[PDB]
């Protein structure tokens, strides 16, 4: 069955787009991140990682 | 003509088969707020009025 | 990532959420119920009418 | 399960879950005190024998 | 904490909270029995002795 749209109808009835993003989360090797600046390394000493 | 709030009319139903999907068709809105039942599922449901 | 796009009417556009029912999305399309996204709703008249 | 869909029956039967799991361990607190008053009297009766 | 705004964040981590509080609970009582259990028997030894 077709849709019927016209200008004479109002709210409800009236036609809309949807734009759907979804993501997907798992450990598994990352290809997506955002714009943030990488840091070196440092060994033996309590820092946050 | 809708009656006025201060006079509102009421129709009790009973006695009749209760088919609840065929309305979308009948009447223009946007909700459907069906808070209490699954509109779907009111096709199985026994009610007493 | 996906991303994708599609158009429908505007009386179904919450039933496009996880656990709706309905034969517009039953047969139409249903979300996963642990969806995890980014939904956008527009109503489009001026460019789809 | 019958009444509503998944969504919000799911919320509806987190309470009865937590009370039933309350109302199970009062019961089995309740019988361990009751079981350790009972020892004290077998071993009294023991020592009476 | 870092993937949701502390509004909601908060919601969720109250049910950990709750159920983390629970165990506690429950490791203490169970801990605070068999406390009062081996105090017996050291009492029926120091007799012995």
């Amino acid at each position: 069955r077709s849709y019927g749209f016209r200008p004479t109808y109002g709210v409800g009835h009236q036609p809309y787009r949807v734009v759907v993003l979804s993501f997907e989360l798992l450990h598994a090797p990352a290809t997506v991140c955002g714009p943030k600046k990488s840091t070196n390394l440092v060994k033996n000493k309590c820092v946050n990682f | 003509r809708f009656a006025s709030v201060y006079a509102w009319n009421r129709k009790r139903i009973s006695n009749c088969v209760a088919d609840y999907s065929v309305l979308y068709n009948f009447a223009p809105f946007f909700a459907f707020k069906c808070y209490g039942v699954s509109p779907t599922k009111l096709n199985d449901l026994c009610f007493t009025n | 990532v996906y991303a994708d796009s599609f158009v429908i009417r505007g009386n179904e556009v919450s039933q496009i959420a996880p656990g709706q029912t309905g034969n517009i999305a039953d047969y139409n399309y249903k979300l996963p119920d642990d969806f995890t996204g980014c939904v956008i709703a527009w109503n489009s008249n001026k460019l789809d009418s | 399960l019958s009444r509503l869909d998944p969504p919000e029956a799911e919320v509806q039967i987190d309470r009865l879950i937590t009370g039933r799991l309350q109302s199970l361990q009062t019961y089995v607190t309740q019988q361990l005190i009751r079981a350790a008053e009972i020892r004290a009297s077998a071993n009294l009766a023991a020592t009476k024998m």
